[PDB]
């Protein structure tokens, strides 16, 4: 999830788009 | 600011400033 | 902290803090 | 939806809480 690919790893604009409603 | 390490408050920030109006979802245990 | 007007960046921090590991979802929008 | 009962009202733990998972 987030964390792992955000928080533990490097984030990304790609990613946390992902997350946007 | 996202290319980084970003944890607790930190990410929760950048979601905030990215997603804009369509505001987000965080989801730390998912 | 919470019993205020909390817009923008301060009302992601107040779900932040008071939801904890379960994360939340902010719908600006709905 | 949360901006009206949070930010242009004062917000309360009992809404907020309606946010989380």
């Amino acid at each position: 999830g987030i964390v792992e690919q955000c928080c533990t790893s490097i984030c990304s604009l790609y990613q946390l788009e992902n997350y946007c409603n | 600011f996202v290319n980084q390490h970003l944890c607790g408050s930190h990410l929760v920030e950048a979601l905030y400033l990215v997603c804009g109006e369509r505001g987000f979802f965080y989801t730390p245990k998912t």
